[PDB]
């Protein structure tokens, strides 16, 4: 999967 | 903040486009549907994930972005499951990394 936002 | 609530997570995966992907484990690993595209986003460390394909899981892909999740760390939080235990058991093993 994609991560559009990353802690 | 009743999104800290599982029940309340669950009640946004309405118009949930995958029927293969459980928005049930979803909901239950820290995730709430944002209703664009297939992105969801934890409640606990803010990670964004879409774009999922068939072979990803709930929780790896969440511990794969935000491996630091307070949620999947096992760490305290406002967290209220439906049902502990279901929880406990879908979580991440402890792992000192
Ligand atoms: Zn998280």
């Amino acid at each position: 999967a994609v991560a559009f936002y990353i802690p | 903040n009743d999104l800290n609530r599982e029940e309340t997570r669950l009640k946004t995966f309405t118009d949930w486009p995958l029927d293969w992907l459980d928005k049930r484990q979803l909901a239950q690993t820290g995730m709430y549907f944002t209703h664009a595209g297939d992105k969801v986003k934890c409640f606990f460390c803010g990670v964004e994930i879409g774009s999922w394909e068939q072979e990803d899981q709930p929780v790896p892909e969440h511990q794969r972005w935000s491996p630091n999740c307070p949620l999947l760390r096992r760490r305290t939080t406002n967290n209220v499951p439906i049902n502990a235990e279901a929880l406990d058991r879908i979580l991440p093993p402890i792992s000192y990394d």
